[PDB]
């Protein structure tokens, strides 16, 4: 069943499972024609697949090709998440494939369900928690590969860089989502946060900077400030 | 003009033959049913005065024998049997008959109602969803359950409606997972109408047979294959137009035949309002859409 506060230690046991977030398969900008009626133009756009026990992400970028000449994208776009984490998960060796995939949105229950029907043994689940993975696309290395991309390409990163050498992954998945909220809730001073002290620099191999424990603890305390003004912004109290 | 007579009435009961019912007392002289018409399949059934649960009953065609009922008093309930000695069965109905202790099939000569609601139902195929070979007719009762809801206990008690499931290899095929997913007519009529069934009059019957087991029995199961086979024509954007056209005459009937106070668990909400108002036929089936908003508007 649905995946929840209660049984949240389930993501980091031994069971190998993956989360797919589709919010940044289809993505538009909107704007206006000569004739001043309304347009979308679509830019590439990812599946954002993570072992939130390992760290491995799975990001398969969607290029705008895949939309040329078809209709109804919002729906094609489940279904083409859904065809993409299926060959995914074909193209693992069978010790390396999920026990579980846990769907971010509903909508992607079906869509998956159907697509896996040759996995009668891997569970479809949704989930109660609101994870932000839509911020994927705040994260500069990553934002940088989708938009490069010329054809379809699935590029393959540890979200949590070096992390596991010094924390759990109970750790590393909650300092994960803390960036990622913050990143969702106020980009630009997140992104201050994080780089404002040239002298920490991000490794080549890497997505987020070199911090020290100590750092860590500063920095994830910035993230926690920034959440909670913006809420009582957000909502005058 | 057939007669299914009854050896005697020794527990109070109401007795249903097709849609029409009575009540008969504990050892009221009773002594059957006659001017049966000839041509359609019948159900004859049965709820106890003091068991208001388990509604069981028979499926049979006069055509196939000559059969009559009789109180079980070990098994506790009216059981069907065929009688045959022809001379027998002809010299107990007349008897009853001169002695007129026998209901009449209460019939209106301008009333198609049963036609309508078996037109596609024959004996022969009721026998392969009720398997239980040495007898001419069937017995279906309330608890029931379909070979289905067995996969999700005992088989030969079992009512084998085809398997219909939208989420299986049967239904999707590979490559195609969205196109089959969101448009059943493959499904509708690859797999099942060519396939299985083999034309639109075995699906129609199955389908009928469904419902009327719903409704005469509340058996749970006989409705969810009466909805699940609605629901693969309506999401089926192509279908034959004589299947659609038949289709709404079927449902129309259905839903007219209905009782009033069954709705509330009889339909599935979603189904019926998917169907009308979503679905690829949502403007093919006109008189069943008339019918179910001005007879059960609070459903949709």
């Amino acid at each position: 069943g649905a995946m929840n506060s209660s049984n949240y230690a389930e993501l980091f046991n031994n069971d190998i499972k993956l989360f797919v977030d589709d919010t940044n398969v289809y993505r538009v900008t909107v704007h206006k024609t000569f004739e001043g009626n309304v347009a979308t133009k679509a830019i590439n756009g990812c599946i954002f697949t993570l072992n939130p026990k390992t760290g491995h992400l799975f990001l398969k970028i969607i290029h705008t090709s895949v939309w040329a000449g078809q209709k109804r994208l919002s729906q094609l776009a489940k279904w083409k998440t859904a065809e993409e984490v299926s060959a995914l998960v074909r193209s693992l060796p069978k010790e390396e494939q999920p026990k579980q995939i846990i769907v971010t949105r509903k909508a992607m229950l079906d869509p998956l369900e159907v697509h896996m029907l040759d996995f009668p043994n891997i569970a479809i689940r949704p989930t109660e928690l609101r994870l932000p993975f839509s911020a994927a696309m705040s994260i500069d290395k990553l934002s940088d590969v989708v938009m490069k991309a010329t054809e379809p390409q699935m590029v393959l990163f540890n979200i949590y860089d070096d992390w596991l050498d010094r924390i759990s992954s109970y750790t590393a998945f909650s300092r994960l989502t803390l960036l990622l909220r913050a990143l969702k809730t106020n980009e630009e001073s997140a992104k201050m946060i994080l780089l404002s002290d040239p002298t920490i620099t991000i490794k080549s191999y890497h997505l987020w900077p070199s911090f020290t424990d100590e750092q860590w603890i500063t920095i994830e305390s910035q993230m926690r400030d920034l959440i909670l003004t913006e809420y009582g912004r957000k909502y005058n109290v | 003009m057939n007669t299914v007579p009854f050896t005697s009435a020794p527990i109070e009961v109401t007795i249903g033959i097709d849609q029409y019912s009575f009540n008969v007392k504990e050892n009221q002289p009773f002594h059957g049913i006659k001017d049966i018409p000839i041509g359609h399949v019948h159900v004859i059934h049965f709820q106890h005065a003091d068991n208001s649960s388990m509604r069981y009953g028979y499926w049979f065609d006069c055509r196939m024998g000559n059969f009559y009922i009789q109180y079980d008093p070990k098994d506790g309930l009216y059981k069907m049997m065929e009688e045959r000695d022809g001379a027998k069965f002809e010299n107990i109905v007349h008897n009853f008959k001169e002695r007129q202790m026998m209901v009449s099939y209460p019939k209106i000569d301008e009333d198609d109602t049963w036609y309508n609601l078996t037109e596609f139902v024959q004996m022969d195929k009721i026998r392969k969803i009720v398997r239980k070979d040495e007898n001419q007719f069937s017995y279906v009762d309330s608890s029931m359950t379909t070979v289905q809801e067995n996969e999700l206990s005992d088989p030969a008690h079992s009512l084998n409606y085809t398997v219909i499931n939208f989420k299986s290899r049967e239904a999707i095929r590979p490559g195609h997972e969205m196109e089959d997913f969101l448009d059943k007519s493959y499904y509708l009529n690859t797999v099942m109408l060519q396939g299985i069934f083999k034309n639109s009059s075995n699906y129609f019957g199955e389908l009928q047979f469904a419902f009327l087991n719903a409704m005469f029995f509340g058996n749970y199961g006989s409705s969810l294959q009466w909805h699940a086979m609605i629901e693969l024509i309506c999401s089926s954007a192509t279908v034959p137009k004589h299947m659609l056209d038949k289709l709404d005459e079927i449902l129309y009937y259905q839903i007219k035949t209905l009782p009033e106070q069954y709705s509330d668990i009889l339909l599935n909400e979603r189904v019926w309002n998917i169907c009308l108002y979503s679905s690829f036929q949502k403007n093919s089936l006109h008189n069943t859409e008339k019918i179910m908003e001005n007879k059960y508007p609070e459903l949709l």
